[PDB]
């Protein structure tokens, strides 16, 4: 399904994801596509930071859920 | 002064929008509030 | 910051002002806070 990541100029991304795929494993696909090591990436949803070993599923992100980039600086 | 104040009342505006749309449940009077207290070289980091 | 760093995506950098000239990675860390 798709996703929306919002990058730190307001642009939104899409992403092709699982329910079950790890946060880990969406910031790996925002490096590759925004040139932003994961470590150095924090995503925000429905008033939430997102962590690296949890799912999708376990925000309820569904299709076309849009999540916040924001540069760990 | 009436000017700067414009300049830095303009900015702040941009960051609330964002902030809303990361915290929907939150009231915005608050985030505002948090906004103007909260900080700012930085670029080079 | 161009100059300083002369080789980097001009895509890159202008991206990261706009982060820390608004710092909106400390306004979110305050919000986050308001539920801890």
């Amino acid at each position: 399904m798709q996703i929306f990541v919002k990058t730190l100029t307001g642009k939104t991304i899409t992403l092709e994801v699982e329910p079950s795929d790890t946060i880990e494993n969406v910031k790996a696909k925002i490096q590759d596509k925004e040139g932003i090591p994961p470590d150095q990436q924090r995503l925000i949803f429905a008033g939430k930071q997102l962590e690296d070993g949890r799912t999708l599923s376990d925000y309820n992100i569904q299709k076309e859920s849009t999540l916040h980039l924001v540069l760990r600086l | 002064s009436s000017l700067i104040k414009k300049i830095e009342e303009n900015e702040r505006k941009d960051t609330l929008n964002t902030l809303q749309n990361m915290f929907p449940d939150m009231d915005p009077s608050l985030i505002e509030d948090v906004c103007i207290a909260a900080a700012s070289g930085p670029c080079v980091d």
